[PDB]
RNA sequence: GCUGACUGGGGCCUGUAGAGCACUGAUAGGGCUAGGGGGCCCACCAGCCUACCAAACCCUGUCAAACUCCGAAGGGUCCCA
RNA sequence: UCGCCUCCUAAAAGGUAACGGAGGCGCCCAAAGGUCCCCUCAGGCGGGACGGAAAUCCGCCGGAGAGCGCAAGGGUAGAAG
RNA sequence: UCCCCCGUGCCCAUAGCGGCGUGGAACCACCCGUUCCCAUUCCGAACACGGAAGUGAAACGCGCCAGCGCCGAUGGUACUGGGCGGGCGACCGCCUGGGAGAGUAGGUCGGUGCGGGGG
């Protein structure tokens, strides 16, 4: 998958997700990226299954950039056990994204290829999407 | 490029855009005042204007002074303007953006790879007047490898750069194929 | 200064093999010496004690140079 | 930077600084809180003799002199990078029983 | 402390006490010390054991 | 009456003003400084010291030296917090001439070696430092009193800067160079 | 026997929200570049190339309850009402 | 698991729970105490006899990242080192 | 009163770092020495003493520059006392006060008391 080397926690609270995206809500590296609708952790798992659609869509070809990372420890208690006895342990890493985030992006394809790129990988994730390109992200002088 | 402006007393911001404008400010050495412009209509210009094009505004005293956009803070969610930075030019050197313009096909994408285009701009200081269009750049030759960067452009008449320049502004990196999964 | 434990300081003779050298301002009086008896800077040195014996005198520059090889 | 400045170990007013060049010895006598200087008295900046460890020996009752003509009897030594020797300048009144 | 073993300071000139504790192994074995009395003030206390 | 000395005086400060120098009697390329550290050979200390390198290594430069002790922990190396593994000493003025001189020209010879000093050797402010296999052998001898072959690495701090002003300093003193 | 809750005005005490990487760690790509597969190899004296691994470091993007260069709203307390 | 200490959770005073998150203590020091006087680190880059990539040296650059018996935090070179 | 320098405090980077000026008449420093008080884990390097040939090189003082550092608006957000609402929920919106952090324009190579020596 994809998950942090090293850490000095390994759980860590839920925490909440109320609020804008703090950052990464402009293109930034390719010419076309996905950006999130809805607040939502998002799994390696999705984040995977959708980079391999992207790679899978236009097989040999352009250059994906993705722009989120899982680092939050998501636990889960054993199977059919009681409340108490400790906080469970790690079943995978989550990464925390707010609505106006700019999850991934693509570069070097073709605009039609583009879409139906992100397009797919959209329908990996658990929340609603937008498409976008390159624009007013000129964020400079 | 043509937008007009109009002045701004100290009423809820809130309301400007409630309706359909902009909310902005204007500023630079001497005067700095609280603007706004059309939404729909600022952004038609902006569209093509960029950062990169002087945006010649306007206002009730028919004053089109120059001017350039410094920032643009957007909604985060709604990803759309909220309010604008206007640098109104003089004579003074000032440090700008000036779209590199990567012409040519690079031996690497033919061979194999994609010019990701680290840079598509490059601050530099110049004067209002000696504004430049682009900077044209050789992209033809880069192989798969690394590739050309800040001090390897053609920097047309009195402009210099505000770069490291080290700063790599593009490069071309192989395509990706087939053959994945590393964690067995 | 310090007092104790110093030293003695005082001057004796550098002999040498090949005439005087250092003024006494030592602690030593006899010694091998042999200041460079060829410096060695760049060249006057470098006496590369490989002299093989009584060189020339045979095997030297005979047998026959080159010769007429060019017909 | 030899900091030291030990200085700041004053607490108990009227401190003496002192200072000690190749050719002169200067001299203070200033109350903080106050950030004002009292008295003084300088080396052959206000002639005296010739000798270091002499000049020194007298450059202090001087101050001392004047010292006491305002009451003020009852002060701290100083000299930041002092080493309290030789120059040392032992004098009579002004009652810092130093 | 197994090791430490607490011990007192007496008066030599006669009695009193102070206590405090030691470290027989490192570097140690019969404590001598300037302690201020009661029972006059002003003397030199040895070990003991109590 | 110094040996050297003279030569510094006398040569090498002329050269230079005209070759460089110019304007301050003080912005001439000189010594100040003369440092060296053993170590102790191939082996350090041990709690059975060894201050032979002291009492011996002390007066072939006339003058005792001092005790330098580790820091921070070692593991593989076989130290701890340190004490001790120096013993280095510095001086300079006078016996720095006597030192480096009275066996510039006439001690550092003899061991059975090749060409001159390592050149690509300097730095800035002009110190070097050289570094003879430490090999205690020879000058002042005066055998027996043998137990390693302990010698050392010297160090020659002088005024100057660049590399030319400091290294014409010592070539022009008395510094056969490069290979 | 006016000192109460509450409130107005002063003075500070603080590190949450937010935000931000200067610290501690986590981070994707790129540049540059110790190494190490290894590559043309004239063979020890360096060497040259590398759509692999890859330090440290810089650039672009970020992440944190046990990170903070920074930092509200508020809250606490004392004084006068 | 049961007493004690550090950090978080604790919502910027204090306090604040759960079989919440993460680590320590049941000693030690006669010098690791008192006072007086001196001294300033870690690393980075050079240059260096054996020298790992930190032995000890020399030269710059370096406000503290070193050090402070042991956990963690606070503190600290204008010293507590 | 007014400039220069020597000691001293306050303000604690717009008060520094680094380049480039320059200064010795005086003070200061470097130096000349180290018999003497006094010293170094070893060195008069540092403390310290006695000096006075030479010097401003070093160090320091005083100017110059914006490149690093630092300072940093105005606007607009975020967040939030208090009040009132929406969504199954994750969350979100309006009213009224307060209101950042970053970013931008731009600012800065100090200001300033007391006592001394000197024009
Ligand atoms: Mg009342
Ligand atoms: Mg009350
Ligand atoms: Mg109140
Ligand atoms: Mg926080
Ligand atoms: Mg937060
Ligand atoms: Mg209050
Ligand atoms: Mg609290
Ligand atoms: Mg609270
Ligand atoms: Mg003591």
């Amino acid at each position: 998958m994809l998950m942090p080397r090293r850490m000095k926690y390994r759980k860590q609270q839920r925490g909440r997700l109320k609020g804008a995206t703090k950052g990464g809500d402009y293109v930034a590296f390719g010419d076309y990226g996905l950006v999130a609708l809805e607040p939502a952790w998002i799994t390696a798992q999705q984040i995977e299954a959708a980079r391999v659609a992207m790679v899978r869509h236009f097989r040999r070809g352009g250059k994906i950039f993705i722009r989120i990372f899982p680092d939050k420890p998501y636990t889960k208690k054993p199977l059919e056990v009681r409340m108490g006895k400790g906080k469970g342990n790690v079943e995978g890493y989550v990464a925390v994204v707010k609505p106006g985030r700019v999850m991934f992006e693509v570069a070097g394809v073709t605009e039609e290829q583009a879409m139906e790129a992100l397009r797919i990988a959209g329908h990996k994730l658990p929340i609603k999407t937008k498409i976008v390109r390159r624009d007013a992200y000129d964020e400079a002088q | 490029y043509r937008l007009k402006a109009y002045y701004r007393e100290g009423e809820k911001p809130s309301a400007l855009r409630r309706a359909g404008k902009l909310p902005g400010v204007m500023y630079n050495r001497h005067l700095n005042r609280k603007v706004y412009v059309d939404l729909v209509e600022f952004d038609k210009v902006f569209r093509q204007a960029s950062i990169h094009h002087v945006i010649v505004l306007e206002l009730p005293d028919g004053q089109s002074l120059p001017t350039l956009v410094r920032q643009v803070n957007l909604d985060k969610r709604r990803r759309r303007p909220e309010h604008v930075d206007f640098f109104v030019l003089s004579d003074e050197p000032v440090e700008m953006y000036v779209p590199l313009r990567f012409v040519g096909t690079p031996a690497g994408v033919r061979a194999g790879g994609v010019l990701q285009e680290i840079h598509r701009d490059i601050l530099v200081k110049v004067s209002p007047r000696n504004i430049p269009e682009f900077i044209e750049v050789d992209v033809s030759g880069l192989e798969i490898g690394d590739s050309l960067h800040a001090s390897d452009l053609k920097l047309p008449p009195g402009v210099e750069l505000a770069v490291s320049p080290e700063e790599t502004i593009a490069a071309v990196v192989p395509p990706e194929d087939v053959e994945k999964l590393a964690e067995e | 200064m310090k007092e104790g434990i110093h030293p003695k300081l005082v001057p004796a003779r550098i002999i040498c093999g090949c005439g005087n050298v250092i003024e006494t301002y030592s602690t030593k009086p006899e010694i091998y010496v042999e200041v460079c008896s060829k410096c060695h800077p760049f060249y006057t040195g470098q006496q590369r004690f490989v002299d093989t014996e009584g060189r020339v005198e045979r095997f030297q520059r005979r047998y026959g140079d080159s010769y007429r090889k060019g017909r | 930077k030899f900091r030291v400045r030990n200085r700041i170990k004053r607490t108990g007013r009227l401190r003496l600084s002192v200072f000690r060049s190749l050719k002169h010895i200067y001299a203070q006598i200033i109350d903080d809180e106050k950030g004002v200087t009292l008295v003084s008295a300088s080396s052959l900046a206000l002639k005296l003799k010739g000798n270091k460890t002499e000049v020194a020996r007298q450059v202090g009752r001087a101050l001392a002199e004047k010292a006491l003509a305002l009451g003020i009897k009852q002060v701290a030594f100083d000299r930041g990078p002092y080493k309290y020797h030789g120059r040392v300048k032992a004098l009579a009144e002004g009652a810092r029983e130093g | 402390v197994r090791i430490k073993l607490l011990l007192e300071c007496t008066e030599c000139k006669r009695r009193n006490y102070a206590t405090e504790k030691n470290k027989r192994n490192t570097p140690n074995k019969l404590e001598l010390r300037k302690y201020c009395p009661w029972c006059r003030k002003h003397t030199v206390h040895r070990e003991v054991k109590i | 009456d110094v040996a050297l000395k003279r030569k510094y005086y006398e040569e090498v400060r002329p050269e230079l003003i005209r070759r460089f120098g110019y304007q301050n009697v003080w912005e001439v390329p000189r010594l100040e400084k003369v440092v060296i550290n053993q170590g102790l050979g191939e082996a350090k200390e041990d709690a059975r010291i060894l201050e032979k390198a002291a009492q011996e290594l002390a007066l072939i430069t006339g003058q005792k030296p001092a005790v330098t002790r580790a820091k921070k922990s070692i593991s593989n190396f076989k130290l701890r917090k340190g004490m001790p593994i120096g013993l280095r000493v510095t001086l300079r003025r006078d016996r720095m001439w006597i030192f480096l001189e009275k066996l510039l020209n006439v001690a550092l010879p003899r061991i059975r070696d090749f060409r001159g000093l390592n050149p690509n050797s300097f730095d800035g402010r002009g110190n070097y430092n050289l570094g003879l296999r430490e090999q205690l052998i020879f000058p002042e001898i005066t055998y027996d009193m043998v137990d390693a072959l302990r010698g050392m690495d010297i160090a020659v701090v002088t005024t100057a800067e660049t590399d030319e002003e400091a290294r014409a300093l010592l070539e022009l003193l008395g510094f056969p160079f490069r290979k």
